[PDB]
This record gives structure tokens, sequence and C-alpha cells, in this order.
């Protein structure tokens, strides 16, 4: 057994292996999510496809239950083992207390798994950040995120990945109340958001909405070809 | 200094520096003075505080009905040996149905604290235990140190600025083996006014006294019942 | 170059216990005041973004029905100590059929605070206030990353800790009331925080001898603010 | 203080070139790698007198490229080892924070591995303006194409985009590379306008090794 | 004892980690493997390295390893590290068959091994594997599949990929000559001999220098056929006949 | 002690069970449900002692739901039934063997409908019809009397009607009500909770 | 006590395992040894010179049998060899207790080389400093395999290990063909060990072991003198 303290304090009060892992998040591909009052909409950008690969094994939006979706950034090898440990816990909740898992509960499991893992012996911390999105019982759509140090934290709109400060500055000057008016109008905020990021001009973006009673339903590159037309068409006439 | 890092490493002079640095930790805590008569064992402590509204940190603890201790150093390792101290007293009382003798208790501590002074990546216990108790042989004053070396003594004083208290105890220890409980205590109280700056001494909220006695169970006196003992001292000569 | 985690200084203290004392100077500030009418206890939130939901974060959390808490420094490892305190108050109720006193909660946590090493891995970087009403009345305690706890009367912990303590020694006296202790704390928090004071940047909680642990919410809270 | 840093080939030296292009003041250039001398002690004194002479002249900004060189490799021809590296770099860093008259000097920086050199130099006051050098974007890679393709009588077949995406993280030097290589290909056959298959062979040669 | 520890698990101050990037640096050299599919069948073209005149040429294969009864793998990198992985996912497929009485799907065999490979990069203070490897196979859910593993622990589905020494030159030409779903298992073989004509610096394409194995679906068989050294060279010269025709007529 | 039944047709599987949760001599609950879903086309029907029928059958249910999330598709009824047989057989020679009797019903898009049979010793049997409980002794003889491999689902219900009316003539237990399912290409469908009025 | 539980063999920034590269240097400075299979059996021949006349040459042996039909020689350092002999003696027994059959020579090298790879990754150990040559005649056809400290293995027709191994491989390439008997391969194994020995190659400076379909055996110095006579 390898017993060695990896994460230790700095002489001024930092945890260096934590904040080095935050920079591995800061060059993964961008993931943006907002919530509507009835339909949540989150979609990663930079699919970065090379037209010789299977398109389904590269997906970064998975589901933990029927109601809880999840996107991430950072490095993918650490991601899909946190996900598989979350799938067991949200299934073991049902063998216990009968209701399906509330979206706040599954964030506390991931965040507490991630903290104690910056505390044990001989373990580097995880290098991912996540967005947990769900519409729980009694239909209240909400989302969260998870820092690699393990601080779960709710939001109304957020973005992580490479180029996340510029998108977060873009949303606060754009997030009104009437932006979440229609289920097709909230999507026009996300498609306007990631187009203000690393190119992805309809060819590298994959939105995925959830209408509070469905599962995740990814629109194929025909409505995004339709939406990016009309989002740029309104931009064409006003300016 | 590459010989200054781990407890395992000997110096080329032959003095392990990690043990010598734990002696610096016991010199940081406030002073306390223990002494004994023919029939009594009295230890007197001097508390400290952080602000004027925060309370004073206690130092005298109750191990058993005939054993009490006084700590100096970091308080977390003090409670670690204290919960070991209480456990070794009541199981001997569970097995043999007798009070565990004091001189046989301290040798369990000396074997307890010597173990992390020899392994790898194990700190010593920075603590300043003065022990007062009863065998069937009368009172006993014992002190320890983080070098796992316990001392049999008749009056000692440890903590910050304690050398001035030892000089007072040497020139008055011919009188200690005769007096009753009253001026045995205020012999020790004249040692704590020795180890202070020349303006504040004994304002009834920073001093504590614990006595075990030949027909007297170990009793701690705190900040109101100190005042009968504390009256009857002369002014500081200047 | 690299020491172990368990090494004394030549001045004798430690290395990483003393480094963790520095880490709670980055946390948000928090004020607790003990009054014989009851314990009031406040904090700021340090809201970063307008898009952020404000109520998802918390600093006041309850341990039992008669004991509240307040955390500073890091947050993610504070939740480990909170869960050990909640279990400890329920094991004491299960085996003794009574309420654990406020002091005996604190030493049950403070024994846990210095247990790292290389067998069986770093000290916790939080600082806690424990406000409660046991049978000796209202109490107020303060622990350390070093595991050293002591009863305080008006303790201010956070990034603005030493600036607030000086302004708090002048207004505190032993015969306060709870209605003026609540007002006296928000005068101090109005100085030390960055943004303006409103009903969302701060939150309070008071514990009484009569009723149990009560946390204020954004309806009864701003009557203190508009009548500051 | 002023400093650049980034991957090998982004614009830290060329940028300095344009800087001087605009300037109307004194200017010098030297490489840290040459600072080491097979003897002992000289290099330091070299630094001293060099700073002196620079300061003595005029409105001036001197620049050294790739100091990290002196902190990365080691040449067996050097008499000792770090036993002079340390002292030389030390006196160096001092000579930018001399208690004496600092004079009219400002300094730029340009290193590929900044993370590993002595952070002591990075002290505030010695170095002030600290700027990153990133990977330019493809939409700008098109502009680089335009740059190194404006004043050449190319062939009409230029579809630059299907050439931009070859190396997913290529550099602004690679543009010039492909361009001049294709031109050479043209010159071999004495042709004039540079056709697309020339771009093909270019990407194949310059990159695949 | 902490002076001798090399800390093969920690991050670097720039954010990335050095140990697996040194391994993927070593995965470039020492070997060449590639695969292709568009229709019924899938192939693995691999180039032999030790071509010395004193060897027995046995064990039916050199870098091809039959894993299941209907899938196989081609490996690259440290050959000794490869022998531990190959007989590790060989019984991952068997403990699946013990548990469900059904052959394992080709994708979740890859994810099972790439979690064991990921764990050494993450804790334990242990040297990771410098091994990347391909996966061909068939299942009833999606048919013919083609995967690729990396020493970091992340996989991916593909259609044609090389992990050779000049693998970037091969991929640049695979996306220059390709067709989605129309490359039958004769045009892919002619394309396979075209690609390793380029990346192999030893010219003239010695038939003993390469190995080609095909996986075709016969009704209840899934025939994995390592084609012999009598039909390689006629496929070699078939590439040679057309290139003298295409060069002279252009 | 209880009674469930397994008629399997050309493109459907007709299953039914009772609704009585028993006790010492009384019946605690008259509308109990012995029916456990795992997928959109796989059911599970468990009979046995008190604790093991509940906890084993939901242990299997969390492993089948997990297989769908890890892969995106469901188990076949052949593989789902054969995963259960491994779990009894491994836990048979243990300190706590489960004592349950069960039969699994499933539809697939490749091999069509399927019915499997098990006991408390974990022996599989691909059967066209089966039954557990003491009512199986009464009711198997009507069922092979009238079974055709090409039987339509309308007359398969009235065969089940005939198979239960004899069970309320010469069987000493009460058993008034019976819950009925049907499985096809469209998934699980609830049929009428057929019963006999004791008023 | 306990161990270290960390690998002291890491990747270089040039991507080479340096400790394995150093272990091959210790193999190359060993005693020279050649091995030749020819159509009915395998010949293993080594070179064993005592440092002085005081040593008892009939005490230790370079050529060791593993079972009835498998022999094994080395070229490296001494005490590492006796460890993985006793390991390989045991591995041939657990195959036999399961299957009631003598182990194939291929499956032994599958399991001996798995030990050497496992030993160059685990915590706190330096790799072995030996290379092996393994012979045997399973199912008529003979076999000749060579392992290395990295854990790989090969299938040779004829090869040389030890000092001047690059000269022996050129000598065997100009000598060996497909068609030789066992007694011819003995004569050319002495002819390739004479390239690097001293002046006196007596009946006790060398050690030769053969396989047949009759099984592995090791030559006594009587007939080794007869093969050494009328040689070169
Ligand atoms: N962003 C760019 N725009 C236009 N040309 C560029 C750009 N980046 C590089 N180049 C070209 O490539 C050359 C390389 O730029 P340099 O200034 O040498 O970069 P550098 O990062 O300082 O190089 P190193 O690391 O010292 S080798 C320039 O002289 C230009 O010809
Ligand atoms: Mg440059």
């Amino acid at each position: 057994s390898y017993d060695r303290a990896i994460t230790v304090f700095s002489p001024d009060g930092h945890l260096f292996q934590v904040e080095y892992a935050q920079e591995a998040v800061k060059k993964g591909s961008t993931a943006v999510g907002v919530r509507g009052r009835d339909i949540v909409v989150l979609g990663v950008e930079k699919k970065s496809v090379a037209k010789l690969q299977d398109e389904r094994t590269v997906r970064k939006i998975c589901a933990l239950d029927d109601n809880v979706c999840m996107a991430f950034a950072g490095l993918t090898a650490d991601a899909r083992i946190v996900i598989n440990r979350a799938r067991v816990e949200c299934q073991s909740h049902r063998l216990t207390v009968e209701d399906p898992v509330t979206v706040e509960y599954i964030t506390r499991y991931i965040a507490s798994l991630k903290q104690r893992y910056t505390q044990s012996n001989g373990r580097r911390p995880f290098g991912i950040s996540a967005l947990i999105v769900g519409f729980d019982f009694d239909g209240t759509p909400r989302l969260y995120q998870t820092d690699p140090s393990g601080t779960y934290h709710a939001w109304k709109a957020n973005a992580i990945g490479r180029g996340a400060k510029s998108v977060r500055e873009f949303l606060e000057k754009n997030y009104t109340d009437e932006a979440i008016e229609t289920d097709d109008l909230t999507i026009k905020l996300v498609i306007k958001a990631l187009l203000e990021v690393v190119q992805s001009g309809g060819k590298n973006i994959e939105l995925a909405v959830m209408r509070r009673d469905q599962s995740l339903k990814i629109l194929n590159p025909e409505e995004i070809e339709k939406y990016v037309a009309e989002i740029e068409k309104e931009k064409e006439e006003n300016e | 200094n590459q010989y200054d890092n781990d407890v395992t490493v000997w110096s080329p002079q032959g003095r392990i520096h990690q043990i010598e640095y734990a002696m610096e930790a016991v010199k940081q805590g406030s002073a306390t003075v223990g002494l004994k008569s023919k029939t009594h064992a009295v230890l007197v402590a001097l508390k400290r505080a952080q602000s004027e509204l925060a309370a004073h940190q206690k130092k005298i603890l109750h191990v058993d009905n005939h054993i009490g201790i006084s700590i100096a150093g970091l308080t977390a390792d003090a409670r670690l040996l204290c919960n070991f101290m209480r456990q070794e007293c009541l199981d001997s009382r569970f097995v043999f149905d007798r009070p565990l003798p004091v001189s046989r208790l301290v040798s369990l501590i000396g074997s307890k604290t010597q173990i992390p002074t020899q392994r790898y990546g194990r700190r010593p216990y920075g603590v300043g235990l003065l022990i007062a108790g009863y065998d069937d042989m009368g009172p006993h004053i014992f002190q320890t140190c983080p070098s796992a070396n316990y001392f049999d003594c008749r009056a000692m004083s440890i903590g910050a600025r304690s050398q001035s208290a030892r000089t007072y105890l040497e020139r008055h220890m011919s009188e200690f083996m005769e007096c009753n409980l009253n001026e045995l205590v205020k012999h020790g109280l004249r040692a704590l006014r020795e180890t202070l700056p020349a303006e504040q001494d004994l304002t009834t909220k920073n001093v504590s006294i614990g006595i075990v006695g030949k027909d007297l169970e170990f009793t701690i006196y705190d900040d109101d019942d100190v005042s009968p003992f504390l009256e009857g001292l002369e002014e500081r000569p200047q | 170059y690299d020491r172990g985690v368990n090494t004394f200084s030549p001045e004798g203290r430690l290395f990483q216990v003393e480094y963790a004392i520095e880490a709670i100077k980055l946390g948000s500030t928090a004020i607790g005041i003990q009054t014989s009418e009851g314990v009031c206890l406040a904090v700021e939130k340090r809201i970063t973004s307008p898009l952020m939901e404000p109520s998802s974060i918390e600093k006041i959390v309850e341990i039992d029905a008669h004991i509240g808490c307040a955390m500073s420094g890091l947050i993610a490892d504070a939740k480990t100590l909170i869960d050990k305190a909640r279990v400890e108050t329920q094991n004491h109720w299960f085996t003794y059929n009574e309420t654990m006193t406020v002091e005996s909660v604190t030493q049950a946590v403070s024994n846990l605070a210095l247990q790292f090493g290389e067998e069986d891995s770093r000290p916790f970087g939080v600082a806690l206030l424990f406000g409660g009403v046991d049978e000796k009345g209202p109490q107020l305690f303060h622990m350390d990353p070093s595991g050293t706890f002591v009863q305080c009367d008006a303790r201010a912990i956070g990034s603005a800790s030493e600036g607030a303590q000086s302004s708090l020694q002048e207004v505190y006296h032993k015969s306060m009331t709870l209605k003026e202790a609540i007002k006296s704390s928000l005068i101090i928090l109005k100085q030390v925080m960055e943004e303006k004071l409103n009903a969302t940047n701060i939150e309070l909680a008071t514990v009484q001898p009569g009723q149990n642990f009560h946390m204020f919410t954004k309806e009864e809270l701003e009557e203190v603010i508009k009548d500051i | 203080g002023v400093i650049l840093y980034g991957p090998p080939g982004t614009g830290k030296t060329l940028l300095a070139k344009a800087v001087a292009n605009q300037t109307s003041a004194t200017f010098l250039r030297v490489v840290g790698s040459e600072l080491i001398q097979k003897y002992l002690g000289d290099g330091p004194k070299l630094v001293r007198e060099l700073f002196r002479v620079a300061e003595e002249h005029a409105p001036s900004i001197v620049f050294i490229d790739e100091i990290d060189a002196i902190g990365t490799k080691r040449y067996d021809s050097n008499s000792g080892g770090e036993r002079e590296i340390q002292r030389t770099m030390l006196e160096l860093l001092n000579q930018l924070d001399g208690f004496d008259s600092r004079g009219d000097v400002k300094v730029i920086m340009a290193t590929n591995r900044i993370e590993t050199l002595d952070p002591a130099l990075i002290r505030p006051g010695r170095i002030d303006r600290k700027i990153e050098f990133p990977l330019p974007d493809e939409k700008t890679k098109k502009r680089i194409f335009q740059i190194h393709t404006s004043r050449m009588t190319l062939a009409d077949d230029v579809t630059l985009d299907d050439l931009i995406m070859a190396k997913d993280d290529l550099s602004g030097a690679d543009i010039k590379a492909i361009c001049t290589e294709a031109g050479l290909m043209a010159l071999r056959e004495r042709r004039m306008k540079v056709t697309n298959e020339d771009f093909k062979k270019s990407k194949e040669n310059v990159l695949y090794k | 004892s902490r002076r001798y520890d090399s800390r093969t698990t920690i991050f670097s101050p720039e954010g990335r980690l050095y140990q697996v990037e040194y391994a993927m640096e070593a995965i470039g050299h020492a070997g060449t493997c590639l695969g292709i599919l568009a229709n019924d069948g899938v192939l693995l073209a691999a180039e032999r390295r030790n071509i010395h005149k004193l060897l027995d040429e046995v064990f039916f294969s050199e870098k091809i390893y039959k894993l299941n009864e209907d899938m196989a793998c081609s490996v690259a990198g440290i050959t000794s590290d490869a022998n531990v992985l190959t007989n590790e996912l060989r019984l991952i497929a068997q403990r699946y068959l013990l548990q469900y009485q059904e052959p394992i799907p080709c994708e979740q065999l890859v994810t099972a091994l790439c979690d064991i490979k990921q764990a050494y990069t993450q804790f334990g203070g242990k040297r990771p594997f410098g091994v990347s490897l391909l996966y061909i196979g068939w299942d009833k859910h999606y048919g013919f599949q083609l995967y690729q593993s990396d020493p970091s622990g992340n996989y991916g589905g593909w259609k044609a990929t090389c992990i050779g020494n000049n693998s970037a030159a091969a991929v640049s030409m695979l996306k220059q000559d390709y067709k989605e779903g129309e490359m039958t298992l004769k045009s892919a073989l002619a394309l396979a001999i075209k690609v390793l004509n380029k990346t192999m610096d030893v010219s003239k394409l010695s038939a003993e220098k390469v190995e080609i194995a095909t996986l075709t679906r016969e009704n209840g068989k899934t025939v994995i056929r390592v084609l012999k050294q009598k039909e390689v060279e006629q496929l070699i010269k078939k590439h040679e006949e057309e290139e003298a025709k295409a060069e002279r007529e252009k | 002690m209880e009674y469930l039944i397994g008629i399997q047709g050309p493109d459907y599987v007709l299953v039914a069970s009772d609704r009585v949760a028993a006790s010492n001599i009384v019946q605690m609950k008259d509308d109990h449900d012995k029916m456990f879903k795992m997928s959109e086309k796989i059911l599970l029907l468990c009979v046995g002692e008190a604790g093991d029928t509940v906890q084993f059958a939901e242990y299997i249910q969390k492993n089948v739901q997990l297989y769908k999330m890890r892969n995106g598709y469901e188990l076949s009824p052949t593989a789902a039934a054969n995963f259960t047989r491994r779990n009894l057989a491994d836990c048979l020679r243990s300190r706590t063997p489960y004592h349950v009797n069960l039969l699994l019903a499933g539809y697939d898009e490749h091999e069509g409908p399927a019915l499997y049979y098990m006991d408390y010793l974990a022996a599989l049997a691909k059967a066209p019809f089966a039954a557990h409980g003491y009512g199986a002794f009464l009711t198997l003889s009507i069922l092979d009397r009238y079974y055709t491999p090409t039987i339509s689902r309308e007359r398969a219900v009235e065969l089940l009607r005939k198979c239960l009316e004899e069970l309320q003539k010469r069987f000493i237990l009460n058993l008034p009500t019976f819950s009925v399912r049907i499985i096809d290409k469209n998934g699980i469908h609830d049929l009428d909770n057929i019963s006999f009025p004791k008023q | 006590e306990r161990g270290y539980s960390f690998s002291l063999t890491t990747f270089s920034p040039s991507g080479k395992l340096v400790q394995i590269e150093y272990a091959l240097a210790a193999v190359a400075g060993g005693a020279p040894s050649v091995g030749i299979k020819a159509a009915n059996g395998v010949v293993l021949a080594t070179e064993k010179k005592q440092k002085s006349i005081l040593y008892d040459e009939r005490s230790v042996h370079k050529v060791e049998p593993i079972t009835k039909h498998i022999g094994l020689v080395y070229s490296g350092m001494g005490p590492d060899y006796r460890v993985l002999v006793h390991r390989a003696r045991k591995l041939a027994q657990q195959y036999y207790l399961v299957y009631q059959e003598p182990i194939p020579t291929a499956q032994l090298v599958q399991r001996v080389a798995s030990v050497m790879q496992e030993y160059t990754q685990s915590g706190g150990v330096r790799p072995f400093g030996v290379s092996l040559l393994i012979c045997g005649w399973n199912e008529g056809r003979p076999y000749l395999f060579q392992s290395d400290p990295s854990g790989a293995y090969f299938a040779w027709k004829a090869t040389a290990m030890g000092k001047n191994y690059v000269n022996g491989k050129t000598f065997l390439e100009k000598r060996y063909n497909e068609d030789l008997e066992l007694e011819d391969a003995i004569h050319t194994a002495i002819l390739t060990l004479k390239e690097s020995f001293e002046g006196q190659m007596t009946e006790d400076n060398i050690e030769v072991g053969i396989c047949n379909e009759a099984g592995f055996r090791r030559l006594t110095p009587t007939e080794v003198k007869d093969y050494l006579a009328a040689i070169a």
C-alpha cells in the first residue's frame, strides 16, 4: 500500500495539487448550461469531429437517472469513473427511500466523494468540473456545478471549460427574464452563447434539451442548422 | 542542516534534533509549580488568555481520585495522553480493585511516548506533565518531558520563564517537609509571583490550585475558592 | 527540501498546523456574540456572480435543535466535521436520553482535528463557532485547526477578524440584550465587507433559552437593516 | 519589467523585431545561451559592464532571448557547472534591481520554459508586465494565410481552409513554411502560380518526419 | 524512504501530467498497426519489426492476439507489458460468459480494460503501461466495430486509424482516400497495401515484413483468418501493377 | 402455498398471479402484488418465504436497471433469466441461501416471446407453460389438455378463466382475486384484474 | 518489516526505460554461450572458466534441467540465475498437478517471462540481470527460445548470448542451415565458442547439454573430451 501525503498545504495557505487540477479543467472543451422555467437546455461545444470516428462514443452528456443529466470538462478518463460511481449511488438510493433521487442529493454525493479524495493518502485529486442538471419532483428545474476541490454550488446560468470567463461575462449582460420565455427561445440564448465562444459554427456544437418529463433528446444537426440560421437572421436585420 | 528533518536521523554529534525541538514547545506554555510536604502534594498553575473577553485556558486536570496532572505545551497532545491516563487507572481498578500506584503509572507513560521517538514519520508528544499523587508511600511529584525521560523530584517548575521559579524553590525547600496545607500552598504561590513581570501578579482569575491530601481526595480550586488561599500574601518588594 | 507532514520547527511549533492557521484568513468573516438573553451569530456570504443563486451557499448550519454553527476558511472539509458532530449528539441522546452540552460537543470535535499522519492526512483548514443553550445558559465556543478551543464572549473569525475584534471590544458589555446585540453585529459587518449590505449578502441565526435554534430568513431580517 | 512566454513558435522575438521597427531609441540583442564562458567568473563581469554601457548611452531598451537556455542545458566545455550559473544569474537579477541609479532602461523577456527558471527573477518590481503568448485561432490562421499569401502570384486553386486544419495546433511559422516550400516546388519546375497539389506535397514534406 | 520516491502520480505545475506523456511519446516509435472497415469484414494490417534471418516464425501471429471467440486485438508498444494486458482481458470476456452465458459486446470489453489501465495513472505510485492497442470484432448490437485504446485510459470508436511511427502521415492519407460504407473487403486490402507502402521506409514491401488478419462474419462462425504468406505478395504486386500504369498514363 | 401461471403464445406471454398476502390463519392484505418489472419487456414472478422474495427480486432489479444505463440497451430475456440462475447457485452453498421459487417472462425482438422456469435449487427450464404453488397440481392437467402452440390471445384469456374456476372448486385455500398481465412487442400491458365475487 | 511500494523504474523523457537498458549491459558482460537447434534436437553450450586451479568445477553447473525434457542456460550474473531456476522448477509442477502432463516448452516461457515483466514494474526492486536460453522437444519438433530482463521472448533457430555475441551471430549466420544432425550442431557450437575462449578449451572449460526425443540430458566430461577432440 502506497502511503504518502500528496495534497499538502503551501507556506501561504494554498493546496497546490488542487489548484493545479483546476487548470486541467481550464483547457477542456466548453460546456454551457442555462435553465428555463419548464425546459432546461445545456449543450457542450467543440465536438472537434474528424469525420472518421463513431459519433456516439465521443459524447460528454450522459444520464445518471431518467431525470438527471450531466456534462463535464477536464480530462475524460477521470470523468467516466466518477459517473459510474454516481450511477451506483443513485441506484442504491432507490433500494432505500422509495422516491427517485433529487438533483441536490446527487451533487452532494459527487462533491463529498471529491473532497475526501483530496484528503486521503497517495491520491492526486480529480481534474474535472461538472454541471448537474435535472428537473426534480414537483417540477422545479435547477442546476449545479462542482469545483475540483468539491464545493457544490447552484446557478441560474453557467459555463465551464476553455474560454469560460468570456462566456460567463456574456451571459450576465444577456440573461433577462423574457430570455426564458419560450422553450425555443431559451435555446436561442445557448446558441448565441457558444457562438460567442470558440467558433463551432453549427458543426462542433451539440445542444441537448430536457422538457421536465422526457429523457434527454439531442437534436440532430438539422435544427441547429435551422436555429443558427434564424439566430443569425435576426442579427442580420437589426445591425 | 540536513540532520534536522526526521526523528530517525542521528546527528554527527549524537543529539537528535527533533527531540530537542519538542523541548522548545514546552517552554512556550505558561508556568506551573508543583511541590510536596510529608503528607500533601500541591501543584499550582498560571492560566493565560487571548483577549480580555475570552476565557482562560485551564491546565489542571483530574485523572483519578488520588492522581491529578498539569499540562504545558499544545493542548491537543495533552488530551491524547490524558485519555490514555484515565484508561490505565480505571482498568487496574477494574482488574485488581485497588488504586493504581503513581510510580507504576508514569513508567507506562515513558513506554508510551518512547515509541514515536524511534519510528519513521512519527512526531514526539509535545507536553509538560507534572504529576502529583499518592502511593502507599505518601506524596509524589513527577515530571516528564518529550524525550520520554521521567524524573522523580520533590519540587519542580516548567513552562515559560521557569528558571526564576526554580531558584526560589532551592532556597526554601528545607522548610517544605514540615508545614501544614496553609503555608505549603503560599510557599508555592510565592514562586508564581517570581516568574511574572513586575506589575501584575495574582488577580484571582488566572491561577488554579490542586491538592491531594492524606485524608483528602484530589480537589481543583478555581477562581472563587482560590481567594481564601490567595489572601495572606505580602506585597512584592521593590 | 521536502519535509514530512509531522515535523517540528526550530522554534518548536509545527509546520502544517501553523500553515492551516493562515488558510482561515482567506475565508469570509463571521461574528458571534454571547448574551445572557441568547446567542446571536452572523456571517457574510461573499456573492461572486449575479447569475449565482444566493441561498445555495450557507455558513450557519445547525448541529442539533439547540446548537448552531458557523464556519470559515475552507467549506468543503467543514462538512466532514459537521457530520461527525451531528452523529455525536445523537449517540449521546441514544445512550443517555438527554441533550449533550455545548462544551462537550466541542471537545468531541477537537479530538478529531489533529489526527493526520501516515498510518491507519492533513489538518483541517476551517474555523468554527459553536453557539448553543445548554443547562448553564447560552454558550459560545471557538475551535482551531490546532484543536484548541476556548469559550469566547464576542469572537470574530474570517478575513476581517482582527479588524472586527478591535471594534467589538469597545461595544460589548456583560449586560447586553439580544435586540441590541443583533444590531451591534450588523454595524460591524457593514464596515468590513466589500459590497453593500442587504437581505441577501448576510444571514443570521439566534438560539434562545425559550425556543430552539432559529435561523432568520429574508422577511424578518430587513427590518433590522432598515432600522440600522 | 516586461516579459513574454508561450510554446516554441508564437511571436516573442518577431514581436520584438516589430517593436524595434517602430522605435527611435537605442536597441541591442543577445542570447542568454552565450552568457556561459568556458572560463570562470567572466560572464558575470560581462553582464555588469554590458548593463553599464547600455545605460551609459541613450534612451534604450535591451533584450535577451532565451535566458532559460542558461538554466536548462549544460555544455561540457563549460569549466564548472551550476557553480557559475547560480552566481551569474544572481548578479544578473541584482543588476536589474541595483540600489544605485537604475537609469533609463526597460527590459523585455522571451522564454519557452518559464515555469522552471528561478522564480526569484519574477519578483514584482524587477518584472512588471507579464504577458502570455497563446495558440492563435484558426479564424486567425486564415489571416496568417492571407499574410503569407498576399504578395505571391498564387494559383487560383487556393482553398486555404482545407489546409489550415491539417495540424490541429500549428504555428504561424508553419504558414510561411508551407508557402515558401510550395514556392520552391514551383521554382524547381520554373512555374509561376502555385497550385494546390503543391500545397499537398508541402504539408507532406514539412510536417511528416 | 521518501527521498527515493519518484512520485509518478502527481500533477505538473502547468496542469498536465508528465508520466503518461512520456509513455505516449514511446508509443510513437516501435511498431505500426492499422485497421479499416466499411462493409462486411474488418482487417488489421500490422508491420513486423524483427526481420532477422534466424527466427522460427511460429505462434500463428506476432502482434495479433485472439481475445474472444469473435474478436481480436493488435498491440503496440512495450511487448512485455502487452503480454499482461492480453491475458487480462482474455478472462474478462470469459467471466462475462460465465455470468450471462452470452458473448461479450465489443465496446464494453474495451471499457473494462481501460479502467484497469486508468487506475495506474491515478493512484498507487506505480509505473503506467506504455501500451496502446486496436480492437476489431463483431456483435449483434452494432455489427463490425473498430476501437482504439490509449495509455491514459480513454478509448474511441473509429473507421480507420494507425498508431505507427509515421501514424500522422497514415491518417492524413486515410482521410484522403476513403468512402463511407462502400469499401468492400478487397478495396480495403488494396488500400491497406497502399498505406503501408508509404509509412514503411524499407521499400519494395517484403511480404514477410507485414501481417494481415481479417475478421469476416460467417453465419455462426465469425472467421478470424490470418492470411498466409502465399497470398500477400500477389496482393503486393497488384498494387505494383497499377502504380506503373497510373504514373505513365499521367 | 400461493399460485401463479405462465401461458405462452406465438407472439405474447400471458402471466397471472394471485393477490393474497397470507399470515398464520388470517390474510393480512387482499391486494398484494407479486409482479416486478425490470425492463419494458421483462417481468419477474417470485414465490417463497417471507424475507427472500422481496429482497432478492429487487436485488436483481437494480442490476438490470444498471445494465441499461451502462450500455444504452436492455438485456435479452434469455440473458436476464440466466443472470438470476447464477445468483441463486452461488448463494446456495452459503450461510444464508435464499428460498424462492420463480418463473420469468420476457419478449425479445429477435427470438420473440420466452418463458423460463426456476425453483429454489436454480434449475432453468424453457417451457411453453408452467406454474408454482400447490395449485400447480390442480391446474397443469387442464392446461396441457387444451394447449395449442398456435393459440390466439383472446382464447388464451378464457383458457386462463377456465384454469382458475377449477381452482375455486377443489382447492381448500381461499384465493378470490387474480391479477393478469400480457407482454408483446408493445411492452407490458395490464389486463383486467379477474376475480370472483364472494358476496 | 515492509517494502517500498513504488516503482524505481520510470520512463525517461526520451521514452526509454533506463534500468532495463542498464540490465542489458550486465547481460552483455557475462560468459559467452550459444544455442543451436537442428532438426532432431537442440544443443546448448556455454563457457565456464574457473578463476584459479583451487575451484572444484564439479560443484556448480551452468546447464540445468527443468523437467524430463527441458534444459536452461544463461548469460548474466550468477545469483539472479538460481532464483528464477527455482521459480521455473515450481512452475512446471503446478502445470503437472492440474493437467497430468509434461509442460510444453512454449507455455513455460509464457510463465517465466511473465515473472520477469512483473518484477520490473513492482515496487522497490531492480530488474534481473540475466538472459536465458530454453530448449526442449515437445511433440517431436524441438524448440529454442530466448528471454530477456525486460520480459519479452523470441523463437530462434540459432543465437548467441554473452560477450562478443554480435560476432557469434555473424558466425552462425554463415554456418547454420536447415539440415543438420545433433552431432553436427555440437561440432559447430564448439566451433563458435572457440571464437572467444582462451587458448586451452579442455573438457572442463565448457559445459554442453542436449535434447532428443529421448529427453533432455547433460554431457559428462568423458564424451565432451571426445567432441573437443577432432574439433576446429
Ligand atoms: N502570430 C504570428 N503571426 C504572423 N507570423 C508569425 C506568428 N507567429 C509566428 N510567426 C512567424 O514565425 C516566426 C517565429 O516567431 P518568433 O518570434 O521566432 O517566435 P518565438 O515563440 O519567439 O520562437 P522561439 O520559441 O524562440 S523558437 C516569426 O518570425 C514569423 O515569421
Ligand atoms: Mg523565437
